[PDB]
């Protein structure tokens, strides 16, 4: 019962405020600190200040002083965290967490389901899906290159979900241009090249995007 | 429970002792028992030794845990409030009778410091802030000295204008602005003196 | 600044085993130490704080220990969901986390399937080409992906990506792009993906001749 909820996700563009917001439940929320900590794509945990609510003491990590702002509303049982100007660097995962003793340790005992929050210039943009065509050739692999969109996420299916076994959905990569690109693939015998039809299911829902694209041998 | 022929009794630093189970407990170890302040507490524990972890609750809900080291030459007793979470007080005792307890504030701050010397004289800091500031007391065989603290030194006065210092700082110096049994020296009145 | 090292980077171990995760500090420090797990897309959890005492609903299996410089967290017998990333954090240089300890299953080594993709021709009419090379069901993670332009090596010119260690049969795969202009694309003939990995006697190479 003790719990804290944090706002929904954010796309954002650079040089924009931005304030996010962790509420808490089921206990004395003015009693503890309350911390926030960042983790960026594909890395660990970085610990960047608490508040204690009660009377808004703030103590910032060296590594975040002056990059961000921490308060807290008290009589709604709300710590808020904040930036004036983000940066494409901001781009990363925020946990607020309950912060357990100054002078002694006892870890963050709490924390919130966190809040992604994404930087970039780029504005919404559905994708473009290219076949990846079987060579000659038993075992073959063919799939779907689904490329230049934004925000995240994208969805792939094969054959309308009745193809899942040797089925590989890459994690997307960000380009140098601000735009994702993914790829999946499939595994499938050799056998069925010329029997077996092959399409590819995307579905991009922040551009309303649905592409069915059949991938053939040459 | 744990009495005079079921158990051994083990002296413990800080004048405490608990009581270990004879041969072995149901499932496995030994039973330990030592009584803190009006509360009893209870623990299990391998070794046999003393040694082990034994936790309890007060009336007011508060909890206590009480920590011996593996040779039996530290102790370590914490207060908790009712969450088992915050630490209200947390206190380390030597074989060598010295100790050092720390009491912290609603915020989990070290705002009350008390160190005991192995003779018995205790240094008091109370109204401890984030400065690393305070209000000294030196406690010892007979008088009390009482002065400030600061994060670089601690200066203990006496008060005519002829009012002189005494100084101890972060490590063991002292000067003034003396005794290794800490004190000749009598009593508070005869300070004024010399 | 005292500062955290937890070892090994990657522990590879089984479902039944025991597991034991290091953290050690520069100095001697208090046992203000806490230890995390966390699992893909949730939110880390606390399963140790004061370097020995476990949080509520933690699981007896997990315990840790050790005091100065050297802490341990134990599993005492693994199952499925332990397998995770840890961290451990300290009281010291304001609360620093740990760079974290992965835990994954130990496998059988297993040579990677590789695959070259040459761009499709609509990508082409579009003034783009990428180039894709797979590397399908191999353990363990290590591999290396060469990219070779009429045996020139490339570089700063491809993207990589991993899936998580597979649900049924603990391999991973990978994904390299290779990103050309349509003109610099149409001025060589030989493409070649070049993969390193242990569970192969030598390095293996995919390629094609443009336009064939
Ligand atoms: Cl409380
Ligand atoms: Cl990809
Ligand atoms: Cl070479
Ligand atoms: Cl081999």
């Amino acid at each position: 019962e003790v719990q804290l909820v944090q706002s929904g996700a954010e796309v954002k563009k650079p040089g924009e405020s931005l304030k996010i917001s962790c509420k808490g439940s089921g206990y004395s929320f003015t009693s503890y600190w309350i911390g926030w900590v960042r983790q960026m794509p594909g890395k660990g945990l970085e610990w960047m200040g608490i508040i204690y609510p009660g009377d808004s003491d703030t103590r910032y990590s060296p590594s975040f002083q002056g990059q961000v702002t921490i308060s807290a509303d008290k009589s709604i049982s709300t710590a808020y965290l904040q930036w004036s100007s983000l940066k494409a660097s901001d781009t990363a995962m925020y946990y607020c967490a309950r912060h357990l003793g100054i002078d002694y340790f006892f870890g963050m005992d709490v924390w919130g389901q966190g809040t992604t929050v994404t930087v970039s210039s780029a504005s919404t943009k559905g994708p473009s899906v290219f076949p990846l065509a079987p060579s000659s050739k038993g075992t073959a692999a063919l799939g779907c290159l689904v490329k230049d969109y934004f925000p995240e996420p994208v969805t792939v299916s094969w054959n309308s979900g009745a193809l899942t076994s040797g089925v590989h959905t890459f994690p997307a990569v960000l380009q140098s241009s601000g735009l994702y690109s993914l790829s999946s693939v499939v595994t499938v015998p050799s056998s069925s090249l010329g029997t077996q039809t092959y399409i590819c299911n995307v579905n991009h829902k922040p551009s309303n995007t649905k592409v069915d694209k059949r991938v053939e041998p040459k | 429970s744990l009495d005079e022929k079921n158990s051994v009794s083990v002296d413990l630093p800080g004048e405490m002792k608990v009581l270990v189970s004879k041969e072995k407990n149901k499932d496995g170890k030994y039973d330990l028992i030592a009584t803190v302040d009006k509360l009893e507490l209870k623990g299990t524990s391998d070794k046999n030794n003393g040694s082990g972890v034994l936790e309890g609750v007060k009336a007011d809900k508060s909890k206590v845990k009480l920590t011996i080291s593996d040779d039996l030459g530290q102790t370590t007793l914490e207060v908790f409030k009712e969450d088992g979470k915050t630490l209200v007080s947390k206190k380390v005792t030597s074989k060598d009778k010295s100790s050092t307890e720390e009491k912290f504030n609603e915020k989990g701050e070290v705002s009350e410091k008390i160190i005991t010397r192995a003779d018995g004289t205790r240094l008091e800091y109370t109204g401890i802030k984030s400065d690393g500031s305070g209000k000294a007391k030196e406690v010892l065989k007979g008088y009390v000295l009482e002065g400030t603290l600061t994060a670089e030194k601690t200066t203990l006065v006496v008060k005519g204008t002829v009012t002189l210092s005494k100084n101890i700082s972060k490590s063991g110096e002292v000067s003034v602005e003396f005794t290794k049994e800490n004190t000749e020296i009598t009593k508070l009145d005869e300070i004024k003196n010399a | 600044e005292i500062v955290l090292t937890q070892s090994p980077a990657t522990l590879s171990l089984s479902p039944g085993e025991r597991a034991t995760l290091s953290c050690r500090a520069s100095q001697s420090v208090s046992s203000y130490l806490a230890w995390y797990q966390q699992k893909p897309g949730q939110a880390p959890r606390l399963l140790i704080y004061d370097a020995s005492t476990r949080d509520t609903g933690i699981p007896a299996r997990f315990s840790g220990s050790g005091s100065g410089t050297d802490f341990t967290l134990t599993i005492s017998s693994l199952e499925p969901e332990d397998f995770a990333v840890y961290y451990c954090q300290h009281h010291s240089n304001w609360y620093t986390f740990g760079q974290g300890t992965k835990l994954e299953i130990k496998r059988t080594v297993a040579a990677p399937s590789v695959f070259i993709f040459p761009p499709s021709d609509e990508q082409l009419k579009s003034g783009t080409a990428s180039v894709v090379c797979l590397l399908n069901n191999f353990y363990p993670r290590e591999a290396k992906v060469q990219w070779k332009v009429d045996n020139a090596l490339q570089s700063g010119n491809s993207q990589e990506s991993v899936t998580e260690q597979d649900s049924k049969d603990s391999t991973y795969s990978l994904s390299s792009t290779l990103t050309l202009s349509k003109a610099d694309y149409e001025k060589h003939k030989v493409y070649a993906c070049e993969v390193t990995h242990q569970g192969l006697s030598s390095p293996v190479t995919k390629s094609f001749n443009r336009g064939e």
